[PDB]
């Protein structure tokens, strides 16, 4: 009962969506943490070779709007179209109400989109899952995660992709709610270093972003990524 | 000579050998699962009743309408998968109100039955060349009851097959086989409405799966002055106790 | 056996060179009750046997008039019978209005066979399962067109279709030299037609409630007899 | 339709859509077999003949015409839990077995084992057997007996009555004098349908074997058939 | 037969829609009870991991208007969209007609939407069964309806859906007397709490409660811990 | 009277132009060629559903022979995905 | 292999050996139809078909096997009756449209090409089955007598003589022999007799059944290029000549 | 190898990556068993394809795979004639539409590109089969000079200085390669299309290996003025010239 | 002596092939006995004869009906052949069939080898049994005297592998391994008689008459069983004339 995405199995479960959930588990780990004063995104890029142009690739993270950023896992091709639709929707909301989109409303829209392609038989589920991060007057900093099934959930600290269980356990053990960005960064880097299959997780394997302090959204280039990685002394 | 899996069982577009169209057949099988519905016609009126089929006592037995009105003089009882029946009843009411609006006159029951069966016909091409509306026939069958000055009290059974018959007495739903057999045993042209409704209660008791009660069984009648009116709980309890007083012992 | 591998749909031929799906549609006529028609130079008559579901129910309409000069009988599928009868009535009215001209019997026959044929070429749509006898009289004399759901239409002096119709057809074959010459005596022609259908019965006898007769001619507009009217012809 | 759905292969046709005995299809050990319980108080010798029939043809025995009475249940079980039973009717000097054949709920193994138990029980008493059933691979109604076959080579019989005939012709207690009648049918087991002419001919014939008056028997049989029996189904109303 | 929506099973079922309804059993338990003048909806919130942000998106029970409440079990993603369409319909009705949506009308619309997504094989039916509840505009009679993926809907005095539903429904069948339904809000809330406690072994942190009252009043409680204790004292 | 004069004709220019082209082809090449071309067009439109990208199918451009042409209707091109599903399936 | 299981249960599918098997099965279906022949004359074409008189009921005059597509085109088909009649209707529509457009009779090559295109289209897509009728049609126009044959595959050719149906084998052999004996170009009067002879020689495969033959011909000299049936003395003379066996 | 699954019927990739459907569509190009040749001259282009009927009754006048598409463009096809005619008419319609749309006569390059792209749609759409034909467009381009372009059902698009197609392509192409190699030139370099036709016939005979008369082949020539297929008498004259040589 | 046991499968090709074999050698084959049809969907049909009109396989006139599953015998070849007309009730009982019917029969008549025939649907690429798809047939063999160590270890330990290599498949065969299909269950049960042979055919649904003819031709070409070539003329049983109904004598050609 998997050739078609429109049909339930006798156990009342969708095999096609469960396969998609399996797919993202193969992608590189993406981890997000919320601190008392800012959000931090980190992502280990699965694709790696000495010839790849790290200085400009930045395909593992994306920017949707000022003070909103997302890390992605799964197919980059599938990620790109949803990111584009999210950007269009956010800018359209800004044009209409002349206020920045509350990130929850954005996550609602994208979760509905991802559900929708699980609905029509000619459309397969999006093989991607996003970590949303942003700021809004409604709730301040908050992390949202959305799966191919089209659902979403709020979190203080979450990991996505390969070995997500180990990263989740490490976060659940070490996390505290009063942390600040400069320490959440250390926590995230430690978690990625202990979750990776690489020996040392050099700066090339790593893509990074953060939102902190009206609010400055900064995605680090590899030079400062190396500087920070040596700052935390991996 | 080898036993092989058939495939004519699947889909409404395939004829079986000897030219039988099964997916309409199984649709009429789904009718048998529905609640029992009974109707009896007589020159002085027509009465019909239904098993409410309350799955649990928590359900509101007063708010599951297996009997409904389509117009002042025209109502119907239904059985089967009520989802399709909702669309069927809505179409019937729309047709009746549109007819009254356009022609400023009461809708003839036969015309309404034809219109309803036309909607039921839409698993294929419509009666006027309309494209197919749905992938499957309705899993619903109903019997219409009403009065027309040119026809008198009459009772039409309508299948999902796009066919309808005028019936002196009819039964559908669970155990309706024995119900109709006993109706054929009992029915006669001289039945008065009192006897008609008491006989409906008798047959329901004979076919019903549990004790016959006013909270699970209800009746409807069509009369020229009354039109379509549903008997209340007190009326049905009166009729049931009259049943155990008259027919029993 | 192998038939089950190629009868699944209206499109696929079989290696024997047959098309089983429309063959089943043709066979569907055998389930319907017998209906008989016969021709005479001045009159053409239909005779049909109505079936009712049970003794509690009324009898079905086996004969439908389309205009004062023609009508038809049918057997087989009720839905297809309704569809074809309504389509033919609509087109007869269309011809009578747009052209102010009565629709010719042969013209109607071909106009309807073209509709019946198209459904056998396209997937999803099924062949019609209604065989019907179109009868009418016009400027070109009396006609009786047998129809089959597979587009086949032919003009016959008389015929029988439906269950156990071959007996009536045999009687008509044995009396063709006789009943044709009965032109000018509608009662005798109807009696011959009824005597034809009588051979098709194995269980029940003809009665005022099941039998039904229709006649049309130069001096007789298409008329339907039923109930006590047909007592004198039984 | 502008295109057939490419995904519709359709599925292969060598295997049948029968229910699985147990969910563990990968089981790698001797699968258990149904047990059959037969009422031993029946006292078979008091009956001169037996009739074995599938549920879809009950209407041939109208209670208003012959005093049918239930003697007892045949009960079966299969621990893996599956378990089913059906009544043994009786009338005159004749036994009647009705199976309630249904492929959706009942695996044909139950039917075959029930047939074996029934025939091995009837073996010693040597009653006359009139097995009446249906088939979906026969062009027209046939009559059959152990010394005369009226089936053309391509035609055959399946389902429960297949098991009954098998036990009667081969295996233990074979060689029992029996008369058989099979009407043509359509659709799968238990939910089958019958043509009008074939059903009427069956009524005309089945009465002669049972000895009931043909006219009144035929009237009662038609009454039961056309009164919304599952055998007739949509026919009266689907066809004019 | 189970391969598609458009084909009946030989016995009259439509196995695909039945499978969808079974999938409705996957989600967490939700229950609703009609009091004499108040309606209580309780929901078994999935045991929150300590990393979940409790202060955002906590409630499955959600509003469709000032006087209507919707609860559900099953596939959450489908439920959100069905709720969105219900809200759209409610406001469209308020626009085209002066009077707000009757609860019966809203549940009919939701049942139609669910049915319409079953009319063709191209779309998966929603694996959800909503429990629309509320009070009709300017009318004191409480109303409570249940919808199913097939589009079948019915009004209940009390009903349960979701995981381990049978245990709760049997408990309500025994303990709810239609001759004397719980009148005051406290009694109805206690009945709901007792009903859910037969399934939710976890403490009160898992049980959410929503109370809807006539005249367009909706409130969610955060004090049922007292109610849980009282039932503990009664236990 | 309140509309711009060019509005009514330009609104459906592409579809009426295609209809006229098919009429000419039927006149010259018989019924078969318009049947083939219209069936190509409908089988391409029917099977291509992708609500997010309003851009349109590439093969639609290929079949209209406008794979190397630009029009102002191309330069300057209830909206939820589910509304699109409803509209496309007509369900 | 003539079957090729697997790749044949759906239209518009190429088999591993290039064949699209559904068209092959459509060709197979053409076999069972009534035999028909068309003979090319120096100034016309002669059609003959062996209509089996299945039962006495059929009215002889109005039950005709040879369909007229237009005043100047005769047509006869063998195979599935519905497909044949539908194709004839399409051909008649094409003739009407072309005449209405240019106000002149459609020359046979253009009409044959149009019908070949129409038939070929149905073999292209999944949702439609190939036409299971082999057709013979021809007539006379500005460019003289033409005689074409189109198959279920949509392939067609010009033919000096064509044959179809169950009796195709012996009829084809006899027609080959006739054209071999008379390359000079038969006259319509001679072609009628020759066609009657050939079609009777095809009847030996179905001797037990009664039959009639309808002979129609269109010739530049005989009927001003109008397609007219053979009735009366000429047909009976054809009977007598062919009766010589 | 035999196709695995859904690829057995529709154009989707297999585990080995290849498209079994298109590969089978290639084999259908040999179904009719014809083989063709194309070569370029100084100012003209010539195509030769066999015309083995072979049936005696089939009229030779219409066994023609060389379709006239436009004044300056001709084409010859391999594979079943139904698909060939469909493709040829599509080419004619596209050529006329281009002439109207861009105002100047349609170049062979762009026309063959359009046909290749149209074939490309079928190469990736699920519900349409490739036409299963191999087309060779020949013309005298007003700026490229004589040119030959070949398209195949996979949708490829390659220019050729000389081409052979059909079952016997290998010997013919090897012979043409040998001739050009020993000549050290990319064209025959004859100042009249008659000489180029004679050369093409000579090398066809030296590869197919069979001496054949006027009935067995049809010759198409494209000049700067217009494209025309040679009649039977012209082919006879050319063969007589070859025999005299 | 040897036994050949067709298995229901895509296109029923083993069963059709056994029909071809039996009908094409009527002068040799004869009916011996019916096996216990307990586990089969029960079958009862009339006698069958080759279309040539030769003497029926059921030599003795006492026979009037054909059982669901019977063993034909060839005295000259010392060969047995089962003809299974219906599939088993469920794969759950695939084990019991071998345990209680086939093996008792083999031990009863001292069979030396059982040459099982099978058909494999192209869609069944599960566990990648299909390899070298260019080929369309496959022959596998197993010998107890050579594989004594293999059976010695197999009844003691299990590797829980989704594929197995017990059978030695010959080169240029479209498979080298067997994973989950019918052979895994039985092969274990004939292991838990000197040798076993397994013949497989890649196949598709349809009129598999000619495909079965070619399969039988290939099988005889291979030296699997010492049988004379029936190539002189294959004779279908009279029953097959009804494969497409009885007649097309209806007025649409």
């Amino acid at each position: 009962y998997d050739s078609r995405t429109t049909i339930f199995s006798p156990e009342g479960r969708l095999y096609q969506v469960e396969y998609a959930l399996e797919s993202i588990s193969h992608a590189g780990t993406a981890i997000g943490i919320m601190a008392s004063d800012g959000i931090v995104l980190a992502a280990e890029r699965k694709v790696t070779s000495t010839l790849l142009e790290q200085d400009t690739s930045t395909e593992k993270l994306y920017k949707l709007n000022d003070k909103i950023a997302v890390a992605v896992a799964g197919l980059t091709a599938d990620a790109e179209i949803l990111i584009n639709t999210a950007r269009i929707h956010a800018q359209n909301y800004l044009k209409t109400y002349n206020e920045d989109i509350p990130v929850e409303i954005l996550v609602r829209r994208l979760s509905d989109i991802k559900q929708g392609y699980t609905q029509h038989g000619g459309l397969r589920p999006f093989g991607v899952s996003f970590i949303y991060a942003g700021y809004d007057d409604r709730y301040g900093y908050q992390l949202y995660t959305s799966n191919p099934s089209g659902n979403y959930t709020g979190w203080k600290a979450i990991s996505v992709g390969a070995n997500t269980s180990a990263a989740q356990t490490l976060l659940q053990m070490d996390y505290k709610d009063d942390m600040k960005v400069d320490d959440a960064i250390e926590l995230a880097l430690k978690t990625l270093s202990k979750t990776t299959d690489s020996s040392a997780l050099t700066y090339d394997r790593l893509e990074f972003a953060t939102i902190r302090k009206e609010v400055y959204q900064k995605i680090f280039k590899p030079q400062e990524i190396k500087d920070i990685l040596v700052k935390t002394g991996i | 000579m080898f036993l092989t899996r058939s495939e004519y069982d699947r889909g409404v577009s395939t004829f079986s050998p000897e030219g039988r169209l099964f997916q309409v057949e199984y649709s009429l099988e789904a009718i048998k699962l529905g609640s029992t519905a009974i109707g009896i016609a007589t020159k002085e009126g027509v009465v019909l009743g239904v098993e409410k089929r309350a799955t649990s006592p928590l359900l509101e037995s007063d708010s599951i309408e297996k009997i409904v009105e389509i117009d002042r003089h025209i109502g119907c009882a239904m059985s089967g998968l009520t989802a399709d029946a909702r669309s069927m009843i809505e179409h019937a009411r729309t047709a009746a109100v549109t007819h009254n609006l356009y022609y400023d006159e009461d809708i003839n029951v036969e015309s309404l039955t034809q219109s309803v069966c036309d909607l039921a016909l839409r698993f294929g091409e419509g009666a006027s060349g309309e494209e197919r509306l749905m992938s499957r026939p309705f899993g619903v069958a109903l019997l219409i009851a009403g009065h027309d000055a040119d026809d008198g009290y009459q009772l039409f059974h309508a299948e999902p097959s796009g066919t309808f018959y005028r019936y002196n007495a009819k039964a559908i739903g669970s155990g309706s086989e024995g119900a109709q057999a006993e109706l054929l045993n009992e029915w006669h042209s001289s039945l008065t409405l009192k006897e008609a409704e008491l006989l409906v209660l008798k047959i329901l008791k004979q076919v019903m799966e549990e004790k016959l009660d006013e909270n699970n069984a209800q009746l409807s009648c069509i009369t020229k002055q009354d039109g379509f009116k549903i008997y209340d709980n007190e009326k049905t309890a009166e009729l049931i106790k009259e049943l155990k007083e008259k027919e029993a012992a | 056996m192998f038939r089950n591998n190629y009868d699944g749909d209206t499109v696929t031929f079989s290696p024997t060179g047959r098309l089983f799906q429309v063959e089943y549609a043709l066979e569907a006529i055998k389930q319907g009750s017998v209906t008989v028609g016969l021709r005479s130079n001045t009159h053409a008559v239909l005779v049909a046997l109505k079936r009712n579901a049970d003794e509690l129910s009324s009898y079905q309409k086996k004969i439908i008039k389309c205009d004062e000069h023609m009508g038809l009988s049918l057997a087989g599928l009720a839905p297809d019978a309704r569809v074809l009868s309504n389509y033919l009535r609509q087109q007869c009215n269309y011809s009578s209005l747009v052209f102010n001209r009565k629709l010719a019997v042969e013209r109607a026959g071909h106009l309807l066979c073209d509709k019946a044929q198209k459904n056998t070429q396209s997937y999803g749509g099924r062949p019609y399962g209604v065989g019907l006898l179109i009868i009418g009289y016009d400027k070109s004399g009396a006609h009786l067109l047998e129809f089959q759901p597979s587009g086949n239409v032919t003009e016959l002096y008389g015929t029988a279709i439906g269950a156990r119709s071959q007996g009536a057809k045999t009687y008509l074959e044995r009396t063709l030299d006789t009943f044709i010459k009965i032109d000018g005596n509608p009662d005798e022609l109807i009696k011959a037609g009824v005597e034809a259908i009588s051979q098709s019965l194995r269980d029940e006898s003809l009665t005022v409630d099941n039998l039904s007769i229709a006649i049309v001619g130069k001096d007789t507009p298409f008329t339907i007899y039923d109930g006590e009217a047909v007592a004198k012809y039984i | 339709m502008l295109f057939k759905q490419w995904n519709d292969l359709p599925e292969p046709k060598h295997l049948l859509d029968l229910p699985e005995i147990s969910k563990n299809l990968q089981s790698l050990e001797v699968c258990p077999v149904p047990k059959v319980e037969f009422p031993q108080d029946l006292d078979v010798p008091q009956y001169s003949t037996a009739v074995i029939t599938t549920k879809i043809m009950n209407p041939l025995f109208p209670k208003n015409l012959l005093q049918l009475t239930s003697i007892g249940e045949i009960k079966t079980t299969l621990t893996v839990v599956y378990g089913f039973s059906f009544p043994i009717y009786s009338f005159g000097k004749t036994l009647l077995f009705s199976m309630e054949e249904n492929f959706i709920s009942i695996s044909p193994i139950f039917g075959n084992m029930i047939s074996r138990s029934i025939i091995s029980q009837l073996a010693q008493f040597s009653p006359d057997i009139i097995v009446i059933g249906t088939s979906d691979k026969i062009a027209s109604m046939k009559v059959m007996t152990e010394n005369e076959c009226t089936l053309q080579p391509p035609e055959f019989i399946t389902g429960f009555i297949g098991s009954v005939l098998t036990q009667l012709i081969v295996g233990p207690s074979k060689g029992l004098k029996f008369k058989c009648l099979v009407a043509p049918s359509e659709g799968p087991n238990g939910f089958e349908k019958l043509s009008l002419s074939d059903m009427g001919s069956l009524v005309d014939l089945c009465g002669q074997w049972l000895g009931f008056e043909p006219s009144r028997y035929s009237e009662e049989c038609y009454r039961l058939w056309r009164c919304d029996s599952a055998a007739i189904g949509a026919q009266s109303g689907l066809y004019i | 037969y189970d391969r598609a929506l458009s084909i009946f099973s030989p016995d009259g079922h439509i196995f695909q829609v039945e499978y969808a309804l079974e999938a409705v059993k996957r989600g967490t338990c939700a229950v609703g009870v009609k009091g004499k003048n108040c309606v209580v909806l309780g929901c078994e919130r999935r045991s929150t991991l300590k990393l979940q942000d409790t202060r955002i998106t906590p409630s499955k029970v959600s509003k469709i208007d000032s006087h209507v409440v919707l609860s559900f079990s099953g596939l959450n993603a489908d439920s959100r969209i069905l709720i969105e369409k219900a809200r759209v319909e409610a406001q469209s009705h308020r626009l085209t007609l002066e009077d707000p949506v009757t609860v019966e009308y809203l549940t009919r619309y939701v049942a139609g939407v669910q049915q319409r997504y079953t009319q063709s094989g191209g779309v998966r039916p929603f694996g959800v069964s909503t429990l629309i509840a509320g009070f009709d505009p300017r009318d004191d009679e409480p109303k409570l309806y249940q919808t199913e993926p097939s589009g079948i809907y019915s009004s209940w005095s009390a009903q349960t859906i979701g995981r381990n539903s049978k245990t709760v429904r049997e408990f309500l069948e025994k303990n709810y007397d239609r001759k004397e339904p719980p009148a005051t809000v406290e009694e109805c809330v206690k009945l709901t709490v007792r009903s859910l406690l037969e399934v939710v072994q976890t403490g009160a942190k898992n049980i959410e409660i929503t109370v809807v009252k006539p005249d367009s009043d909706i409130v969610a409680l955060s004090s049922e811990e007292i109610n849980q204790y009282v039932t503990q004292i009664e236990q | 009277n309140d509309r711009h004069p060019l509005e009514s004709t330009l609104k459906n220019w592409e579809t009426t132009q295609r209809q006229r082209q098919m009429e000419q082809y039927r006149q010259i090449f018989g019924i078969a060629e318009p049947m083939k071309r219209t069936m190509e067009m409908e089988i391409v439109n029917r099977t291509d559903f992708n609500p997010l990208s309003t851009n349109g199918s590439i093969h639609r451009d290929i079949l209209l022979n406008k794979e190397c042409s630009i029009d102002w209707e191309d330069v300057y091109p209830g909206d939820d995905v589910h509304s699109k599903i409803e509209k496309q399936l007509g369900i | 292999t003539s079957i090729g299981t697997g790749y044949d249960l759906s239209n518009s599918v190429f088999s591993p050996d290039g064949r699209n098997f559904q068209v092959e099965y459509a060709v197979k279906a053409v076999e069972n139809g009534t035999t028909s022949i068309g003979i090319k004359c120096n100034d016309g074409v002669v059609f003959a078909v062996e209509k089996l008189i299945t039962s006495k009921l059929l009215v002889p005059q109005k039950n005709v096997k040879i369909q007229v597509v237009d005043r100047h085109i005769g047509c006869v088909y063998s195979g599935l009756i519905p497909d044949g009649r539908h194709l004839v209707n399409r051909g008649r529509e094409e003739a009407a449209s072309f005449k209405k457009l240019y106000k002149t009779p459609i020359p046979i090559p253009a009409f044959a090409d149009r019908l070949g295109q129409y038939v070929q289209a149905h073999t292209l897509y999944n949702s439609v089955r190939p036409f299971g009728v082999s057709t013979i049609f021809g007539g006379v126009d500005k460019n003289g007598a033409h005689l074409y044959m189109l198959e279920p595959s949509g392939s067609y050719w010009g033919y000096k003589g064509a044959a179809t149906g169950k009796g195709r084998q012996s009829a084809k052999a006899e027609l080959e022999k006739l054209v071999d004996h008379h390359p000079e170009g038969l006259s319509a009067r001679e072609a009628v007799k020759q066609a009657a002879k050939i079609i009777y020689l095809a009847h030996e495969d179905n001797k037990e059944k009664d039959f009639e033959l309808e002979i129609s011909w269109c010739s530049l000299s005989e009927t001003n290029g109008l397609h007219k049936f053979v009735k009366g003395d000429l047909l009976q003379e054809a009977i007598d000549f062919a009766q010589k066996e | 190898a035999s196709a695995a699954g859904y690829d057995r019927h529709i154009t989707i990739f297999s585990p080995e990556g290849r498209l079994y459907q298109v590969e089978y569509a290639f084999k259908a190009t040999n179904q009719t068993n014809i083989n063709s040749l194309a070569v370029r001259g100084k100012d003209c282009t010539v195509v030769i394809s066999q015309k083995k009927v072979p049936d005696k009754l089939l009229d030779p006048t219409t066994v023609s795979y060389i379709f006239c598409i436009s004044r300056t463009i001709g084409m010859v096809v391999n594979g079943p004639i139904p698909d060939a005619r469909n493709a040829a008419l599509r080419a004619k319609a596209e050529a006329a539409e281009f002439r109207y749309k861009y105002g100047y006569d349609m170049p062979c390059d762009v026309l063959a590109k359009r046909m290749a792209n149209l074939s490309q749609i079928y190469t990736q759409r699920a519900y349409m089969r490739p036409l299963g034909v191999i087309l060779t467009f020949v013309s005298v381009d007003e700026e490229l000079g004589p040119s030959i372009y070949k398209t195949d059902p996979a949708g490829y698009y390659v220019g050729y200085k000389a081409t052979a197609t059909g079952p016997k392509q290998q010997e013919i192409t090897t012979n043409l390669e040998n001739h050009f190699k020993k000549s050290k030139i990319d064209h025959i370099n004859e100042e009249s299309w008659e000489k180029v036709v004679e050369f093409a016939i000579t090398h066809m005979i030296d590869a197919l290996g069979t001496e054949f008369s006027k009935n067995d082949l049809e010759v198409g020539v494209a000049t700067k003025d217009k494209f025309f297929t040679l009649s039977a008498e012209n082919i006879e004259e050319r063969l007589v010239a070859i025999a005299e040589q | 002596s040897c036994l050949v046991l067709p298995l229901v499968s895509v296109g029923n090709i083993p069963q059709l092939s056994i029909d071809w074999l039996l009908n094409s050698q009527a002068n040799e084959w004869e009916y011996l006995e019916a096996l216990d049809s307990k586990y089969l969907v029960e079958f009862v049909g009339p006698l069958d004869r080759p279309e040539d009109g030769s003497d029926s396989l059921y030599k003795d006139a006492d026979m009037k009906y054909s059982s669901a599953l019977e063993v034909f015998y060839n005295k000259k070849r010392g060969l047995f052949a089962i003809q299974q007309r219906t599939p088993l009730v469920s794969v759950n009982y695939l084990n019991n069939f071998i345990v209680e019917i086939i093996l008792p029969f083999l031990s009863k008549y001292n069979i030396s080898e059982i040459c099982i025939w099978d058909s494999l649907y192209a869609m069944e690429d599960e566990n990648g049994v299909i390899v070298r798809p260019q080929e369309v047939y496959s022959l596998g063999e197993f010998y107890f005297d050579d594989e004594a160590e293999l059976l010695s270890n197999l009844h003691l330990n299990d590797q829980e592998s989704m594929v197995n290599n017990w059978l030695h498949f010959t080169p240029t065969s479209f498979q080298d391994k067997i994973s989950v299909d019918q052979p895994i269950f039985k092969i274990l049960f004939q292991i838990l008689l000197r040798s076993i042979k397994y013949c497989s055919c890649l196949a598709n649904e349809g009129d598999n008459s000619l495909d079965s003819q070619q399969f039988l031709q290939w099988i005889i070409s291979q030296k699997v069983i010492k049988n004379a070539p029936p190539i002189v003329k294959f004779v279908r049983p009279i029953s097959w004339q009804g494969a497409y109904g009885m007649a097309d004598a209806r007025d649409k050609f």
